[PDB]
């Protein structure tokens, strides 16, 4: 129990309400003046907490019971459940395959009479997800010591399942913010395709430039021909218009809606600049908003299990819901960052094949991708690391295997950039297993 | 943890630093003096002739009344009223904040 | 109203001595009395409004 | 600071309640925007803008964000006109139908 | 404007503790400082700063 | 067929979200705090 708590309690006033009716000549409070009961509402009309008993007007000694107990409803959802995929019961790791696209190969009849069976290998390239999240939720209700509050047994039971679906908003909070990390990962890895811009709140026409950065880059991704310039593999693919999001700062969001006249009737369009998919700010600190598809987010379910114990001594129970994850996102799939403020000039060196299998004295053709935030040219430094038999790459990228190598050797794409007096050398990297051939040689001409 | 008995003389006030002294075949406490060591912490109150316990335990920290304002990490001494007071006195030191505190607030102490 | 809780991590070695640990659930309340009571009232005199 | 001073301090009401009404409606919930403090929600229909009609018609001329987006319910909430409110400064009042 | 106080409810039992949380309504971008403090007839029963 | 691979493999870390949670106390990064299994998606979460 308690006593001596007033209707205000936690309550800083700003001006007392009820000296403003009474004191009202003329003034804009003069409409509150004709109401009845107006000094009544004004007291207890902000919410009572503590919950004071009430004896009635009539009869004193009776007491004014509570009538009806509202139960509140309110559900969380994730902004991104339409983002993630289905559900995987069995096994741990999802394997992706993407199968590039090959050359042109002018038809010569003439040519045709030695090349039938000309070996030309599928561009596929793979990549892997494993489980990461693996989390339970925990609410305890005790059945006995809830009857108390409940003189029915609707709103008994209408509790209990509100206690339950806080468990289930407890986890579409923390499926946000893991996916909100991966966000936030993928950027600290240096894995977006970054696009730099001013400080957007800096000005106006700050603003206009980067409505016309999100709208070319948005057709751009949406093209149908599609490119091998959005994604951190660089294979060739493109999206839709429909599955591309916006993923952008509520703050951000606003100031274009107003200050960005196109923008502005332009709501309730999916299509101008993809589904804006309103979130709160990135923890990354240059990050303003991301462009990404829709099979950007790998996100699969592993388990939705609700397991229940009961204490006896206690007279309660444990509810222990477990959420199991693939929270991981793909490398495919075109992703676009928009990143104001200081950017290294060249973000990533995505090397193609970044996996191989090269023959003792066979040959691979190596390409890097330099993605530079700028327009400019910037020079790959090929490179073999490892390996302890001299083997040697040439100056575009052909591995040059050295025929009796026996050692894993891994390929460098090393791009300098900034000056020689702090050299930020960001190096892509490819592999390469040596495979024996049992070759006779040794030197040539 | 260990019990034992012992009898207030002098209205222990709860989460004040506390003392300790032989009495009539019985420990008594009070507040700790101002700029000292303290034994116990008191987590009730005991009035000046009122008997009660003390709970022996290796505590890592303690939660008493800020006798000023208290920044982290500043070493803490005994002050008015058995209340812990920032210092630079080693040898009247006997625990260190881990949080900041307002005066009348309680503080979270690590002894030391 | 019922509010939302924390995630904690599985672990099995360490669920083997607190399966039976409790959360009180962050439930708040608010209570709303009547605060109006009124009339107002107009007669109709009908047999000399004919 | 005051809407009725300037024609960019209209563009900036606005950008204020663009902002909020966004917020309030986010699907993971939010402590703020709230005395009770907890993790709430609304929906864009369940968004009401209970606004002075002076203060009303002088967003609808200027800022032409709201012009196009004056026969919406999605830009801000169900645009509740009223004669005013009678406290010194109070000019919207952006609130759920819960409140 | 508002400072609110996490759990401004509570049954606390004489050898325990509970945690109660400030949350500020700052209009302006700043972090304010909330001093805590305890009021009651009886003696002890302090707060920690945090 | 490979031996000791990374995952970090042509990852250019221009800074280490790890790190980054941890060493945050209020700095963005506290949103991530109450994440339970924080390290083990920012591990393998890029593929």
């Amino acid at each position: 129990t308690f006593n001596d708590v007033k209707t205000s309690l936690g309550i800083t006033e700003s001006y007392d309400i009820v000296n403003a009716i009474r004191n009202s000549q003329g003034d804009n409070f003069k409409s509150y003046v004709p109401l009845a009961t107006a000094n009544n509402v004004a007291e207890v009309g902000a919410g009572i907490l503590i919950n004071q008993t009430v004896q009635n007007d009539f009869i004193t000694s009776l007491v004014d019971r509570i009538g009806l107990v509202v139960i509140r409803q309110v559900s969380l959802n994730n902004p991104l459940k339409k983002f993630k995929k289905g559900q995987i019961p069995l096994g741990r790791t999802i394997e992706e395959i993407y199968t590039d696209i090959t050359k042109e190969k002018q038809y010569d009849a003439e040519e045709a009479e030695q090349k039938v069976f000309e070996r030309e290998m599928p561009n596929v390239k793979t990549l892997f997800h494993e489980r990461n999240r693996q989390g339970f939720y925990h609410q305890t209700i005790q059945d006995d010591s809830l009857k108390t509050a409940f003189v029915s047994w609707g709103n008994f039971e209408s509790f209990v399942s509100s206690i339950i679906n806080a468990i289930y908003n407890s986890a579409e909070v923390d499926e946000y913010e893991y996916m909100k990390l991966l966000v936030d990962n993928y950027y600290s890895k240096g894995l977006f395709t970054t696009v730099k811009i001013d400080e957007p709140t800096s000005s106006t026409g700050a603003l206009t430039e980067f409505v016309k950065k999100m709208r070319a880059t948005a057709r751009k991704l949406t093209l149908p021909q599609g490119s091998r310039d959005w994604n951190s593999m660089a294979v060739r693919t493109r999206s839709y218009m429909e599955d591309l999001h916006l993923i952008i700062d509520a703050d951000l969001e606003a100031e274009l809606d107003v200050d960005v006249l196109a923008k502005a009737f332009n709501m309730n369009r999916t299509d101008f600049l993809g589904n804006v998919t309103v979130i709160d700010g990135f923890a990354s600190t240059g990050l303003e908003a991301v462009l990404v598809d829709k099979d950007w987010f790998m996100v699969y379910d592993n388990l939705h299990k609700m397991e229940t114990v009961r204490n006896p001594r206690g007279l309660y129970w444990n509810y222990y819901y477990h959420v199991w994850q693939t929270l991981s996102v793909s490398r495919f799939a075109n992703a676009v960052a928009f990143v104001s403020g200081d950017v290294p000039a060249v973000t990533q060196v995505i090397v193609s094949p970044n996996i191989a299998a090269v023959k003792q004295g066979g040959q691979q053709q190596f390409t890097a991708y330099v993605r530079a935030t700028n327009a400019k040219d910037h020079k790959v430094v090929w490179s073999v690391e490892g390996g302890s038999t001299g083997t040697a790459i040439t100056g575009d990228g052909l591995l040059s295997v050295s025929g009796n190598e026996d050692n894993q050797l891994t390929v460098k794409a090393t791009v300098d950039i900034g000056t020689e007096d702090k050299p930020k050398l960001v190096v892509g990297e490819a592999v390469v297993s040596i495979r024996p051939n049992n070759a006779s040689g040794g030197a040539q001409a | 943890m260990v019990s034992f008995t012992a009898r207030a003389k002098s209205n222990v006030m709860a989460y004040r630093l506390l003392a300790y002294s032989q009495g009539d075949d019985i420990i008594e406490i009070s507040h700790a003096a101002e700029n000292t060591i303290p034994d116990y912490v008191a987590v009730k109150d005991v009035d000046k002739g009122d008997l009660t316990q003390v709970n022996m335990y290796p505590l890592a920290a303690w939660q008493v009344i800020a006798g000023s304002d208290i920044k982290v990490g500043d070493n803490l001494t005994t002050g008015k009223d058995g209340t812990a007071v920032p210092t630079d006195d080693p040898s009247t030191v006997f625990g260190y904040a881990v949080e900041e505190a307002q005066e009348g607030q309680l503080v979270t102490l690590v002894i030391s």
